[PDB]
């Protein structure tokens, strides 16, 4: 639960890295040095939350599919005409 | 390619060269039209055909149905024998006698070709795996990515069951003209219908519209 | 809080593709995955498959089992995530492939792959072939078509051009990648249930010799 | 390979040309050729099982062999069983040597492998050693009727073109084979015994590629057994 | 294919065919 805050912040970042809009920065603060020791500020943050943002939208394994393809012979001019004449009988 | 025209008395000369290439754009773009065209045809006549088979239920369920089975021969009959008129626009007739069998589970459901045909000695029969053919035809499909109520994944669902008894027909076709052992070798191999059909086929194919490939098809085989 | 529609219609899309339904190709990414395993996290109704996604991020190369009404549940439980029929086939399809995307790591491109990790002793093509022939033939057909029954053709013209119209603005090739994908994806499946070696090869042979002829 | 068979009229040119792979009909030869020698094998196991039934035969010969005290009939079907071999390599013959008779060996001490019946004239008539436990052991093996025993193309072609009460099981056609098979090579030994002597008998019993010397030009001119090839599994490493 | 296109018609014209114009870097853009 300490830590919701900067999840509803990772949560946020992904698809787009949105935006970052005091006590709960202290709170966010000292849960993260907790989680590593060294000193941090918000834009040790925003670098994670970037790394995180990334990540989501980093590709994946995916696996294959059917994929299409938009793609000499030459007919002579006595069938040509044998299917042109019947339909020139057939009009009216 | 050039041409020339130019007057016979005088030595003036008017020379046109002519394009190639404009003229090869315009037959592909006629050819492909027509190809979409006729195409388009073929699958409304067999829509009117499974139409006058006299089903209300639509194939979807006409094949989760269980047991209607009566129907499901009819209507395999009917699509084998509208592909058999295809390449054979004078056949409107199938053999007299005609035998199916409805198999219903994977161990009587061979991968890749849920339809098949082998003799019981007097009639050939049209062995059908109704689970996986519904389960073919229950997939979702990507009608969108590039007054009877039809729709574009019913036409996906027309030309997908087309294409499994055309398959399955070039198999009962490699059958019927080659002995079971050449069946079986088509079977096992599907370059083989290459030879089998320059021979007689090609003397064409609503899939040879197309070119088909898979994805990192090298790097699947690796 | 998050919002459950969001979550929920991620994990809809990501079960569809993974269990191949959704012939519909589509990209997928890290966030999708977070979105879809929140979902099942937080989707009390489908704790069960929640705890199912756990235990295909351990080793994953023993699936676990469940009680018969486990089972149910978890088919309930998924049909009702997906919508719909589903059965225990399309779960192992779940595991397999929300394994081997744990196993995949961090990237910048999607490695494609194809089943297996699914049904356990090898068989081979060729005695699949000869084993089906066993059971098919054993089987009296129930099926009759007496006489040269003519091909029923429907010569309703105003028919025929009724329904060309009404498929005429179909894309039709929009129409041969879905089957054309189905078909490839009913055959990887059928081979990866029998645990046969899928010839894909053979598979894209169909093709050359279509382009050929 | 390829027979191209030409197909016209004399009175124009025009041709037709008919190429013809000579595999399919060679295959439908070598079915052919399978069936009939399946068919000839178990006829021949019918007429010799309908002999046994005529034989008086009540107990399945199993039991048969199981009985120690009736040596009567164990001599009978050993006669009966010789007899029948020698009439498929002898049509014509149906009896032999007027006086006859028969030895059991019912131990080790009496009992040889590979060759559970044999023979030593008395050197006036032949003398029919029987390994009565060697048999009934050999019966009372269980048997493995129900695991099929083998091209994979070929084999998926002849499976798909195959469009597949008196109390018998084929536990007892087992038993029946095996039984003839024994006395098969058994009476091949005899019969080098009766054709070139007891030393050549014995070098053929320590020898049995002699049989090829011997009886490939008589026998050839076959076996129930060269219906199929035989050979021990992975019997190249074996060797080593 | 405005070049085929119009080799029936333009050729028999275009005033931005004057100078030779390109996109600076290509040998460090397309790399």
């Amino acid at each position: 639960e300490k830590y919701h805050s900067l999840f509803k912040l990772l949560e946020t970042t992904f698809d787009d890295y949105t935006c970052r809009p005091q006590v709960q920065t202290d709170t966010l603060l000292d849960a993260v040095r907790s989680l590593l020791s060294t000193t941090i500020d918000l834009t040790t943050v925003d670098i994670m939350r970037s790394s995180f943002a990334r990540c989501f939208n980093s590709p994946i394994m995916r696996y294959a599919k059917i994929v299409l393809l938009q793609n000499d012979k030459r007919t002579t001019l006595e069938e040509l005409l044998i299917e042109r004449g019947e339909k020139i009988q057939m009009l009216q | 390619v050039r041409t020339v025209t130019e007057i016979v008395n005088s030595d003036e000369k008017i020379q046109k060269t002519y394009e190639l290439a404009e003229f090869d754009l315009k037959n592909l773009s006629s050819l492909e039209s027509y190809e979409t065209l006729k195409i388009k045809l073929a699958l409304s006549k067999y829509m009117a055909m499974l139409s006058t088979l006299e089903m209300t239920q639509p194939l979807l369920e006409i094949f989760r149905n269980k047991a209607d089975t009566r129907q499901i021969a009819a209507v395999v009959f009917s699509t084998l024998a509208f592909i058999h008129n295809r390449f054979h626009p004078l056949v409107t007739n199938f053999t007299n006698k005609m035998e199916f069998v409805v198999t219903e589970t994977n161990d009587t459901s061979i991968p890749g070709e849920p339809i098949l045909f082998t003799e019981n000695e007097g009639v050939l029969l049209c062995s059908v795996d109704r689970p996986s053919i519904v389960k073919m035809l229950s997939r979702e499909f990507d009608t969108e990515a590039l007054d009877f109520s039809i729709t574009e994944v019913e036409a996906t669902q027309y030309l997908t069951l087309l294409l499994t008894v055309e398959h399955a027909y070039l198999h009962y076709y490699i059958f019927k003209n080659y002995g079971v052992f050449e069946y079986c070798k088509s079977l096992t191999d599907h370059s083989l219908f290459t030879n089998k059909l320059r021979s007689t086929m090609s003397t064409n194919l609503l899939l040879s519209k197309f070119k088909f490939t898979i994805e990192d098809f090298d790097k699947i085989n690796s | 809080l998050i919002n459950m529609r969001r979550y929920r219609n991620a994990a809809r899309k990501l079960i569809h593709h993974y269990s191949l339904n959704s012939t519909s190709s589509t990209e997928y990414k890290i966030s999708d995955v977070v979105m879809t395993m929140i979902f099942l996290l937080r989707s009390e109704k489908y704790h069960s498959l929640f705890k199912l996604l756990e235990t295909t991020f351990d080793d994953y190369t023993c699936r676990p089992q469940m009680t018969q009404v486990q089972t149910d549940t978890l088919l309930d439980a998924v049909r009702s995530l997906l919508e719909m029929t589903i059965d225990l086939t399309t779960v192992d399809i779940m595991r397999s492939s929300f394994a081997r995307c744990f196993n995949s790591p961090i990237m910048r491109y999607a490695k494609i792959v194809l089943l297996q990790n699914v049904a356990d002793k090898r068989t081979t093509l060729e005695e699949l072939l000869i084993e089906r022939g066993e059971k098919i033939q054993m089987l009296q057909p129930q099926q009759y078509i007496n006489s040269g029954t003519e091909i029923p053709f429907c010569d309703d013209a105003e028919f025929l051009n009724r329904l060309l119209k009404h498929i005429d603005p179909y894309p039709l090739s929009r129409m041969y990648y879905n089957a054309a994908n189905t078909m490839f994806y009913t055959t990887m499946e059928n081979y990866a249930v029998s645990n046969c070696k899928f010839n894909i090869e053979d598979y894209n042979n169909i093709f050359k010799v279509m382009e050929n002829i």
